[PDB]
RNA sequence: AUCCGGUCGAUCCUGCCGGAGCGCGACGCUCUCCCCAAGGACGAAGCCAUGCAUGCCUCAGGACGCGGCGGACGGCUCAGGACAACGGUUGCACCCCCCGUGGCGGUCGCCGGACACCGCUGGCAACCCGGCGCCAAGACGUGCGCGCAAGGGCGGGCCCCGGGCGAGCAGCGUGACGCAGCGACGGCCCGCCCGGGCUUCCGGGGCAUCACCCGGUCGGCGCGGUCGCGGCGCGCCGAGGGCCCGACGCCUGGCGGAGAAUCAGGGUUCGACUCCGGAGAGCGGGCCUGCGAGACGGCCCGCACAUCCAAGGACGGCAGCAGGCGCGGAACUUGCCCAAUGCGCGGCGCGCGGCGGCGCGACGGGGUGCGCGCGAGUCAGGCGGGCCCACCCCGACCCGCCAGGGCAAGGCUGGUGCCAGCAGCCGCGGUAAUUCCAGCUCGGCGAGCGUCGCGCGGCGCUGCUGCAGUUGAAACGCCCGUAGUUGGCCCCCCGCCGCCACGAGGAAACGGGAGCGCUCCAGGCAGGUUGGA
């Protein structure tokens, strides 16, 4: 091409989206933001497609308009503005608090949280760095920077930010035996704890984890999420992480129909 | 073993098939290029001309009869072609400049029967079908 | 492009490579005696809807009688075998599948089903009253003589309650 | 007709109205209208879209979204359903 | 996981010729109802009349105009290009990046004048412009301010090995230059994000009647140029670089992949067109504006073609949507609409896209009866739809196309008499024809049948699985011999290949496949706590 992609056919959308493949040539495009294109889900989505709020387009531009929709305590004005992993997602009119995580086949999904819980949140540090005049910064998975932080905070440890001042109270540290949670890949969604960490000379580190009903798995470095130690500091889904086999699944899914 | 075995001798097995793959008449008729060239109507079904003239054709040793044909200019190319008309009492549709559409005899160019020389056949005259001329279901102006 | 471009379809059966094979020709029109087929196309149906449900069991028993699999699908092909009624409880072995027939098939025709509970006198005019909307298939009127009744649906086959015949 | 039945409702204080599914039961006979079961379904803030009859007929499936306000409904409702009530015709 | 007719007086073979299946187009004949659905690609990337395909929001009633954002995305095509492109897999400690989302914000008293819209006058055939004059800003220009933009000199350890690495990388201090950017409604700058540029490894057409090829070609040093590395360019120095594990040259009716057709297993053939990537806009070149273009619904020039004209001049690019000419065997309406899916500005825009029209390319379902009730049509009301229609619901009326000696299912009368004709192959016809032309009867498939061309199968007649070489076609007249291919037996419990298994990571659609009665079905992703595994 000559210059940026605006647009994004239906069938080259991302696959966990679930989007269907009749009823449109077109799917919207993410705008830039704190979350990429491949890792978020458009707002839109969620209010239209999934909650119906809205039922068409041109109604869910009208509640973003006057404001009924806060990301992470600021309102949103942009149909298709990036939400991702660990947002937090309050509509007040209706009085629901949201968190969103990952289910265990790599999808969104919201978890209801408590008015209590809905004041902070959990980032992971990606890099950090010397700045203008030498100073320290650390940017986390949101695209987030921080300047002055304490020095034992590290790469790969998680920080948790309270949602109005957007200052860090609490790290936890990337160790053995931490409570942990993939991001992406092919064991997304699912919950454990570190039992290993081997490192390659050049090339990628890999990760061995182990679930609570004690399957071990593997993964890289890059998509392993710190969610507390022992005990995870949020609340997280009803199945907790723990991922079925497709007999089980089958046998669940013949159930409903029963 | 009468063939090269041995488990580093690909490129041996392959280049021994690429050069006898040739050997055969019928890949290399269709595969070479020179068939191409050669026929008349360009590696197409049909092909439509103007009859240049009318004339009867011997037939081979055991038979004996006339049959009837016509040579055609063809529109496309400017080759000289017979093509031949079937179906009794039909050479009487074919004036001295009618549009026809002409067709293969089968056998992808290969004569047929006991008609030397011809390979193709009318089967449109001036934009009507030959055969339903036949049939008696169409006419011709006059 | 447009959307329309995006739509599936399938060609549903196969026409045999020997057409003019004697014994079939007459054994291909006893079956058009004893059901009301109106032409070959409807056994090639059947015979292809045969031919897919024999490669996989056979596919299957290649296998080994641990693995998920055949665990897996064996079950779901059973499962589904056994609620159309073309293969019967008793015999829940995969092996067991080979031996069909598609006579087996035919019988679950709607045309078939009125027949054997005698709605109609016989397979001609139970095609006939399934064309004029006289049968209920569980209060839904179904049009279909080819209609494929599963065994859950063959104790509620009726005539409709709006009808000429009521 | 004389059997309408409601599922799927949605309250939506966002745009000021009620969404739901409408099941309507008219055995042997018609059932007229939309305008006649819109009283089972005040009256003049339900708009009432998408119906089909099934194949036999007997069984009808639409939507409904029920307002509290009027001006909601002058706002929230697309500009070609507002004509097809009567209510604005340009 | 199948064969059958044809060489002879008869017989067994080799071997081809012909038949029988599926797909894609074209031609012929024929056609009741409903659902889905391709449609000027096929050595003419040949030429185009007409209309439409890009607009939307700081300073006054409104327009108009200024200013701003976008027009580099979307649509079309397959001409060029064969160690390219493209696919998987790496890297930038050699890079650039608008919007958006976080940060950060220290810089040696309210200024000026003038441009368009507009007034008054003009030129010109028309294209297009001139002169004078009053007037604004979230437009410019200059700037009030706690010094800090680029680049540059010194600040490292003389087995071997946190700010941040696998890796001396990034910052800072200190001597000199310099004076950039941001400030008249506060933003220069920094991280991320998407996107791009190049880049590592493997894959990446045919011809040997193309055996040697290259000379900025292969490497080194130094500068220049670039966003940036690099023979990328220039000066100097050396003689390298590639090749039977097929270089170089030539040819291609050559865009690549995801895929598609065929069908036991192994394979063969094709990749115009839906998604992803690349390239182009009659053919060469050149460029401006911009974050981004070597842009063609931007500009400039040469060439080949057209357009208007008072003859002075001015002026064009449908491989966008319809439509036309030409060409070909071969391909639709100069319709309605932004209601949906999305994109730009926020309210509109949009020939993207949506809805109808033509449409036997092709798919799916149901009829031309049954033992006595229906559908196709007709007229009304619903439902649906941007508006109309089709489907669905309620009310009252009411075949055809090929054959009939064998392959291969299916046999009497008249005409013709090696003629007319048939016949894929065997063969038929000489005035008693199981085959021509007709009548009757019968056979096959069936709203669909026949003909022509091509791909796959048949074919173990291309053979890896798996052919043949005494006499059917086929062992070089013989010996040496390099590349290549192949190489006895033995130690087990190390390293390095191969190999087997299991993982990680990357795209869907297609293909399989779990669950679900669009009335069935080809479908679709539904649905009644759910689900798209
Ligand atoms: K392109
Ligand atoms: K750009
Ligand atoms: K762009
Ligand atoms: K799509
Ligand atoms: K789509
Ligand atoms: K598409
Ligand atoms: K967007
Ligand atoms: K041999
Ligand atoms: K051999
Ligand atoms: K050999
Ligand atoms: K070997
Ligand atoms: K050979
Ligand atoms: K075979
Ligand atoms: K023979
Ligand atoms: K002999
Ligand atoms: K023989
Ligand atoms: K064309
Ligand atoms: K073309
Ligand atoms: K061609
Ligand atoms: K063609
Ligand atoms: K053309
Ligand atoms: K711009
Ligand atoms: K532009
Ligand atoms: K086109
Ligand atoms: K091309
Ligand atoms: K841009
Ligand atoms: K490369
Ligand atoms: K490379
Ligand atoms: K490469
Ligand atoms: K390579
Ligand atoms: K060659
Ligand atoms: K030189
Ligand atoms: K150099
Ligand atoms: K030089
Ligand atoms: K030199
Ligand atoms: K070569
Ligand atoms: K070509
Ligand atoms: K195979
Ligand atoms: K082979
Ligand atoms: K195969
Ligand atoms: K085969
Ligand atoms: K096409
Ligand atoms: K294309
Ligand atoms: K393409
Ligand atoms: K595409
Ligand atoms: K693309
Ligand atoms: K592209
Ligand atoms: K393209
Ligand atoms: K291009
Ligand atoms: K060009
Ligand atoms: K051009
Ligand atoms: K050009
Ligand atoms: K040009
Ligand atoms: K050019
Ligand atoms: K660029
Ligand atoms: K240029
Ligand atoms: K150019
Ligand atoms: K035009
Ligand atoms: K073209
Ligand atoms: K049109
Ligand atoms: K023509
Ligand atoms: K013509
Ligand atoms: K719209
Ligand atoms: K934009
Ligand atoms: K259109
Ligand atoms: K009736
Ligand atoms: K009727
Ligand atoms: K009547
Ligand atoms: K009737
Ligand atoms: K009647
Ligand atoms: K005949
Ligand atoms: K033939
Ligand atoms: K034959
Ligand atoms: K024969
Ligand atoms: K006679
Ligand atoms: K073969
Ligand atoms: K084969
Ligand atoms: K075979
Ligand atoms: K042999
Ligand atoms: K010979
Ligand atoms: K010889
Ligand atoms: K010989
Ligand atoms: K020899
Ligand atoms: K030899
Ligand atoms: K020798
Ligand atoms: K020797
Ligand atoms: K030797
Ligand atoms: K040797
Ligand atoms: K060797
Ligand atoms: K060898
Ligand atoms: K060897
Ligand atoms: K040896
Ligand atoms: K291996
Ligand atoms: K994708
Ligand atoms: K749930
Ligand atoms: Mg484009
Ligand atoms: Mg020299
Ligand atoms: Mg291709
Ligand atoms: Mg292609
Ligand atoms: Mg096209
Ligand atoms: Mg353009
Ligand atoms: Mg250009
Ligand atoms: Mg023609
Ligand atoms: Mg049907
Ligand atoms: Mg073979």
């Amino acid at each position: 091409a000559r210059g940026v992609r605006k647009h994004l056919k239906r069938l080259n959308a991302p696959k966990h989206w679930l989007l269907d493949k009749m009823g449109g040539i077109w799917a919207p495009r993410p705008t830039n933001g704190p979350h990429g294109l491949r890792e978020c889900i458009p707002l839109i989505l969620i209010l239209r497609n999934r909650l119906h709020y809205a039922n068409t387009y041109a109604e869910t531009s009208m509640i973003l308009q006057d404001k009924n929709v806060l990301i992470d305590g600021k309102p949103r004005t942009d149909p298709t503005f990036p939400v991702g992993f660990m947002d937090v997602f309050e509509i007040p009119k209706v009085h629901k608090t949201f968190r969103v995580l990952y289910d265990v086949k790599g999808r969104f999904t919201l978890v209801p949280i408590q008015s209590n819980e809905a004041g902070f949140k959990l980032c992971r540090v990606q890099k950090i760095f010397l700045g203008d005049k030498g100073m320290p910064y650390l940017s986390t998975h949101d695209a987030r920077t921080i300047r002055f932080p304490h020095p034992d905070i590290k790469t790969n440890d998680t920080i948790k930010i309270n949602l109005k001042t957007g200052k860090i109270d609490e790290w936890y540290k990337f160790d053995i035996g931490k409570i942990v949670m993939v991001t992406g890949g092919r064991n997304c969604g699912r919950i454990g704890t570190i039992q290993a960490i081997d490192k390659h000379m050049g090339s990628y580190t890999m990760i061995r984890m182990k679930d609570t009903e004690g399957t071990e798995f593997l993964t890289r470095l890059c998509n392993v999420f710190v969610i507390g130690n022992d005990s995870p500091a949020v609340a997280i889904p009803t199945t907790k992480g723990i991922r079925p086999d497709i007999i089980k699944n089958r046998e669940l899914r013949l159930r409903s129909i029963a | 073993m009468s063939k090269t075995s041995g488990l580093y001798t690909a490129r041996k097995l392959r280049t021994v098939r690429r050069v006898n793959r040739w050997a055969d008449k019928k890949y290399r008729k269709a595969h070479l290029g020179t068939w191409l060239k050669a026929n008349p109507l360009e590696g197409a079904c049909m092909a439509r001309g103007i009859v240049t003239q009318k004339i009867g054709i011997s037939a081979k040793q055991p038979n004996s009869a006339v049959r009837k044909a016509v040579r055609v200019q063809l529109t496309k190319n400017s080759k000289k072609i017979t093509a031949f008309v079937p179906r009794d009492g039909s050479i009487t549709y074919i004036d001295n400049n009618d549009e026809v559409l002409v067709a293969g005899f089968g056998r992808a160019g290969r004569a047929v029967g006991d008609i030397p020389g011809c390979r193709f056949k009318v089967i449109k005259v001036a934009g009507i079908g030959l055969l339903a001329l036949f049939l008696r279901k169409r006419e011709k102006r006059a | 492009p447009r959307i329309s471009r995006h739509r599936n379809s399938s060609k549903t059966y196969s026409t045999p490579k020997k057409p003019f094979t004697k014994p079939r020709l007459d054994a291909e029109l006893k079956l058009c005696g004893e059901y009301g087929l109106k032409c070959k196309r409807e056994i090639y149906r059947a015979r292809y809807m045969l031919a897919k449900i024999r490669r996989t069991a056979r596919n299957l028993l290649t296998l080994d009688e641990n693995d998920i699999k055949r665990r897996f699908e064996g079950a779901a092909l059973l499962r589904r075998l056994h609620m159309l009624g073309i293969l019967d409880e008793e015999k829940d072995q995969l092996d067991y599948v080979l031996g069909l027939r598609i006579e087996d098939i035919f019988k679950r025709r709607l045309q078939s089903v009125i027949v054997e509970s005698k709605l109609a006198k016989s397979v001609h005019h139970a095609r006939n009253m399934i064309k004029a909307r006289h049968i209920s298939v569980g209060g839904q009127i179904v049009n279909i003589p080819s209609y494929m009744v599963r065994i859950s649906n063959t104790s509620r086959v009726a005539i409709a309650d709006t009808s000429s015949l009521a | 007709e004389i059997t309408v039945k409601v599922r799927k409702v949605l309250n939506n204080p966002l745009l000021q109205r009620q969404q739901c599914v409408v099941d309507v039961l008219h055995p042997g006979c018609t059932y007229e209208s939309k305008e006649a079961i819109k009283a089972k379904v005040d009256q003049k803030n339900i708009v009432l879209y998408g119906f089909k009859t099934s194949f036999g007929g007997g069984h009808t499936v639409g939507f409904c979204n029920a307002y509290q306000n009027m001006d909601a409904l002058m706002k929230y409702e697309p500009g070609f359903r507002k004509i097809r009530c009567g209510l604005i015709e340009a």
